[PDB]
């Protein structure tokens, strides 16, 4: 995934 | 004669135009002038949260409203088990529990990548950090004090649950020989830092359960707004608790003896919480905590938002490294002792050039013995700078030994070394190693076995002088890389980051026991790198400019540092202390003749009062904004005269043989825009100073002539005599061991800042005029809607309110409803006055309008409590209300609004005594709003309630009710  | 409510005097219009103009100039120049560079690199992660749903209403009543989560980073944390040190993150006013993503992910990754393989660090007691985060439903703590207390109580119970987790084999996997955890590390953001401090004074606090508090952008010194009395009282409680506890002489009597509090402030880019309020200098002694700005944190060197302080990449790396250097799972409190924690926090958060900085190498154990020939080719003459323009010219390991001058001379001397090359740690091979060498006597005098001591022999002959040498890597000061291709101390792109400079600064007395400073050039092939080392005299390097603030603001200050100046120069202006004044710094071009300079000039703009240093790489033109003596914060503690005011530390290449010019002038518009953070809260109370003086003039003329003039006409009459006189009284009031000296009026008793009283007065005059016109427009607009409904019809065709407040309605909802009913009465009065245009109908309209303006200027204070109550209803939380306080806080307004709906005009006013009571009450309200309005804005509702009660008494029995 990965978010900020 | 009938004078329109819309008409305004030229005098009152011009003054209101200047007030609105000065408001726009302050607001505009606070978002465009003296703005710090933004240098936060975005952080990305894979978030996951495990709700600890077994922490329920059996443990605390608030668990039906609040929730606790364990952060799990996907790909690193594969199960919901605790395996390390518990850390608790507390979000701020309307913050999210999900704001723990960046700091918790960095901790999860760093232990995975580095520490879990480091067997020595694991042997020393380092484990994972378990990040627990708390869901407060985005509750507004800054505006409600019972919310703050509820959060603190919930989190004390949550800490008990968290520490119970480490007792359960089904939830905890730890080494069996480890002690049980008895403490949690608390990281708080904004009002979370206050919840963290509030937690230690609550009755359900478990002793020794918190020893480490780190807060990011938390207003420790002062409440952000004072709209709630419980917030103000809780701030008094916690601030008094810290001050009283740390004022104890015997540590056993000090409840906060083992507690360290570190306050990190975003700086000038933080527009939610003023960075002035983050100062804990009046709360925590330097042995137990400090306030640091993100602009002085090494490898961060940037200012931050309120929200960016959590997700900044550079900052999260630093905070995680600091947190990993304090944990110790061999101790039941999962941290190192208090002094060791303070030393680590100073290493990771501070520049290293502070007075509280500790020097390790001068008095530590030697780590190498250097054998060097007796020919003394390495040993240079005293008083010569060592300049290495390239590393590895000769092709062999070299030693440059610089003899330390004898301490016989009285004047203070320093050794300074600057290099762009990384300095080798002990027992490591690199390009460069710097070390303090002491002569080993040729006589076989017994000493330590020197088993850790490695040996470097560069003699290659029969001379073979022996030196015991200590590596200085422990005390290296990291400086931002100042090259010609650099503009900021940071880099938002990781690829473009320049490896920082290395700096050593020592007082001669610290290292006098040694005999040499050895710069070991280990490079063989020519590689880029420079080294400058020298001893300098305090007279040659440090300059102080004793120039008054008046002359500095008039002319500015200009210096000419000579060509024969050291690498590092300091310029101190002791008269630059205010946080309200901003400057412009200019550094002249370095006309390096022939050769290029080894590095570009570096300027460190720093204050000792909080730890705020700002770096300007390749400095030519710098905006100087400092967080010094702020208005409403507790007074600064005592300091030596050598640490007062603002200082600039300058690094230039000393081999250029060119003088440098430093200019410092005042930035008038930047200084003007500095006022927004400091005085924004003045505008919930101080416009009531103008309104009360206008209502005083309206009632004076009415009681004397029987014509109740319009608000604009009352303002015109007040600006001529009444308002100017009472601003002079406020100025005279300001001129006439206490930590609350700075809570009243303009926050400062300094005479220089007396112009702030006229400034605030004129801006408040403009704001009151604008709000008057807004209310007139709203009345006319509702009247137009009513007339339009009437035409559409024509062409196409009590005493119960007391019961409501006592049961469930907070008096703020009743106050809003009273304001709406007053607006309805105002619309009715305006319509009647337009239809009939009687002098009696103009009086009632003007009177109702002025009372509406008075009611409307209190609504800002009451509105925050409505949003809290509506939110709690949404969450299904019910808060009981004390009927005695609700009824007495709203009944005078209810009775006044009812009397106005009956259409009764205030009776005109032993009779002169009743005439003077209205004047005295309104004068006292004006003065009270001006003086106690910033710090005690919650009392204005009660005082205006008292005024509404008197007007109900004049209405009743001073006439036929
Ligand atoms: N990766 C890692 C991470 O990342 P992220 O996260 O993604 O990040 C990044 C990003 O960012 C951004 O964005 C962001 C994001 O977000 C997300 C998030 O979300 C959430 O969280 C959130 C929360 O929730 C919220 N709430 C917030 O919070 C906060 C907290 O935190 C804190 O703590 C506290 O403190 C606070 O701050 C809070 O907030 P609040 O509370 O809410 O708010 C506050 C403020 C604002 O408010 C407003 C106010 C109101 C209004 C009113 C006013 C008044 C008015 C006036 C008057 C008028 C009247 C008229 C009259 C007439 C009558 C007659 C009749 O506050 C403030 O600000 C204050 C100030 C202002 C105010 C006031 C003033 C006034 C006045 C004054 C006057 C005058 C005076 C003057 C002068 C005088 C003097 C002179 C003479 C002498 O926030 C947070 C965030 O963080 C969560 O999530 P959830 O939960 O799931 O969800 C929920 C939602 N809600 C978390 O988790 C997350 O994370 O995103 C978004 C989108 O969506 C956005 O939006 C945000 O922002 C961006 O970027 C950025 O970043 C940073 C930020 O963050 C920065 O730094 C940078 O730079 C950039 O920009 C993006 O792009 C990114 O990506
Ligand atoms: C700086 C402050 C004054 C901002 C408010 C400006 C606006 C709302 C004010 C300033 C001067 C005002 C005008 C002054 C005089 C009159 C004459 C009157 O018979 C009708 C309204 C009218 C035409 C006013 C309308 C509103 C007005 C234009
Ligand atoms: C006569 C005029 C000035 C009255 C209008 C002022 C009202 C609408 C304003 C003034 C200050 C405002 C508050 C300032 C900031 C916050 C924090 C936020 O998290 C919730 C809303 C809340 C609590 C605002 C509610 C509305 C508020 C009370
Ligand atoms: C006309 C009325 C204007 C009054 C000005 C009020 C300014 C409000 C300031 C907001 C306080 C900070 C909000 C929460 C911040 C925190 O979490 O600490």
């Amino acid at each position: 995934g990965t978010t900020s | 004669p009938w004078r329109s409510p819309w008409a305004i005097s030229v005098f009152a219009f011009v003054t209101s135009l200047l007030g609105i103009g000065l408001l726009l100039a302050v607001i505009h120049s606070s978002v465009t002038r003296q703005i710090d560079p933004k240098g936060c690199r975005m952080s990305y992660m894979r978030p996951s949260y495990a709700k600890l749903s077994d922490f329920d209403t059996e443990h605390t009543r608030l668990a039906s409203k609040y929730s606790l989560y364990l952060y799990r980073e996907q790909g690193i944390d594969h199960d919901v088990k605790v395996r390390g040190v518990p850390v608790l993150f507390i979000p701020g006013n309307a913050g999210s529990y999900k704001q723990v993503r960046p700091i918790a992910a960095e901790a999860a990754n760093y232990f995975h990548d580095v520490l879990q393989h480091d067997e020595a660090a694991l042997r020393a007691g380092v484990r994972s950090l378990d990040f627990f985060t708390v869901d407060f439903n985005e509750d507004i703590t800054a505006f409600h004090g019972q919310t703050l207390l509820d959060q603190a109580e919930y989190l004390n119970e949550a800490i008990r649950y968290i520490l119970s987790l480490y007792l359960d084999p089904r939830v905890s996997e730890r080494d069996p020989d480890l002690p049980d955890p008895t403490s949690v590390i608390v990281l708080g953001h904004a009002m979370g830092g206050i919840v963290a401090r509030t937690m230690l004074i609550m009755p359900n606090y478990q002793h020794n359960s918190i020893n480490t508090i780190i807060t990011m952008s938390a207003p420790h010194a002062r409440p952000p707004v004072s709209f709630d009395g419980q917030i103000v009282q809780t701030y008094k409680d916690i601030n008094n608790y810290w001050r009283h506890a740390y004022s104890q002489k015997w540590a056993n009597d000090n409840p906060l003896w083992h507690v360290t509090l570190v306050s990190i402030a975003g700086g000038g880019l933080d527009t939610v919480v003023p960075s002035d309020y983050a100062s804990i200098e009046s709360l925590v002694p330097d042995t137990h905590g400090f306030t640091v700005f993100t602009s002085t944190i090494p490898n961060v060197w940037t200012s931050m938002d309120h929200q960016a302080i959590l997700w900044c990449d550079q900052f999260r790396k630093v905070i995680i490294r600091a947190l990993f250097d304090i944990v110790d799972v061999h101790r039941a409190s999962q941290t190192k002792p208090r002094a060791q924690r303070m030393r680590v926090f100073k290493k990771w958060f501070l520049s290293g050039m502070e007075t509280v900085a500790e020097k390790i190498a001068p008095t530590s154990d030697p780590t190498t013995l250097l054998i060097v020939d007796d020919k003394s080719d390495s040993i240079t003459a005293e008083g010569e700078r060592l300049v290495l323009r390239e590393l590895g010219t000769q092709g062999s390991v070299r030693a440059h030994l610089m003899p330390i001058p004898p301490p016989g001379s009285p004047e203070l001397k320093r050794f300074t070394l600057l290099t762009d090359t990384k300095l080798d740690k002990p027992g490591e091979n690199g390009k460069l190693e710097v070390m303090f060498c002491s002569v080993i006597p040729s006589q076989p005098n017994p000493t330590g076995p020197a088993i850790p001591s490695q040996l470097d022999l560069s003699k290659g002959n029969a001379g073979t002088t022996r030196l015991a040498c200590t590596n200085v890597a422990p005390d290296v000061i990291t400086l931002p890389a100042s090259t010609r291709f650099a503009r900021f101390p940071f880099s938002v792109r990781k690829e473009a980051e320049i490896p920082p400079f290395s700096y050593l600064e020592y007082v001669l007395d610290d290292i006098s026991e040694h005999q040499f400073v050895a710069v070991i050039e280990k490079a063989t092939i020519p590689t880029p790198g420079f080294v400058i080392a020298e001893f300098s005299d305090h007279s040659n390097s440090h300059h102080t400019r004793h120039i008054g603030l008046r002359n500095l603001l008039t002319f500015g200050i200009s210096l000419r540092l000579p060509s024969n100046r050291p690498m590092m120069s300091e310029v101190r202006i002791p008269s630059v202390k205010s946080s309200l004044l901003a400057y412009n710094l200019r550094i002249s071009a370095l006309e390096c003749s022939g050769r290029k300079d080894l590095f570009a000039p570096l300027v460190r703009q720093y204050l000792a009062e909080p730890y705020e240093s700002k770096y300007f790489v390749n400095a030519r033109q710098a905006a100087v904004s400092l967080h010094g003596v702020a208005p409403y914060v507790p007074p600064p503690m005592s300091r030596e005269p050598e640490a007062e005011g603002l200082a600039f530390q300058l690094w230039t290449d000393p081999t250029c043989n060119s003088s440098i010019q430093v200019d410092l002038t005042v930035d008038v518009m930047g200084s003007l825009g500095k006022l927004y953070m400091r005085y924004r809260t003045v505008f919930a109370a101080f416009p009531l100073f103008i309104v009360s003086l206008v209502l005083r003039k309206q009632f004076q003329v009415y009681d004397s002539t029987g014509s109740f003039i319009t608000f604009a006409e009352g303002l015109d009459l007040s600006l001529r005599q009444s308002i100017p006189v009472m601003l002079i009284v406020l100025a005279a009031l300001t001129l006439s061991t206490n930590f609350h000296q700075n809570d009243l009026l303009i926050g400062t008793q300094d005479p220089f800042f007396l112009f702030l009283i006229p400034l605030i007065g004129i801006i408040c005059v403009g704001v009151c005029t604008v709000v008057n016109y807004i209310a007139l427009s709203l009345t006319r607009l509702i009247s137009v809607v009513i007339s339009f409904i009437g035409f559409l019809t024509v062409r196409f065709g009590t005493a119960v309110l007391l019961f409501l407040v006592s049961t469930m309605i907070p008096y703020q909802l009743a106050y809003l409803v009273a304001c709406l009913v007053q607006l309805g009465t105002l619309v009715r009065a305006q319509r009647i006055s337009s239809e009939l245009r009687s002098p009696a109908n103009s009086n009632f309209h003007n009177y109702v309008h002025s009372i509406f303006i008075l009611m409307l200027w209190i609504l800002p204070i009451n509105l925050p409590t409505l949003v809290v109550w509506m939110h709690n209803l949404s969450v299904h939380w019910l808060t009981p209300f004390t009927s005695h306080h609700n009824v007495f806080s709203i009944m005078p307004f209810i009775l006044l609004v009812e009397t106005h709906t009956t259409g009764q005009m205030i009776p005109r006013t032993c009779c002169v005594l009743l005439r003077h009571i209205t004047s005295i009450l309104l004068l006292s309200l004006a003065l009270y709003a001006a003086v106690y309005g910033v710090s005690y804005a919650y009392t204005l509702h009660q005082f205006v309630n008292l005024f509404a009660f008197w007007l109900v008494m004049v209405h009743s029995t001073a006439d036929d009710w």
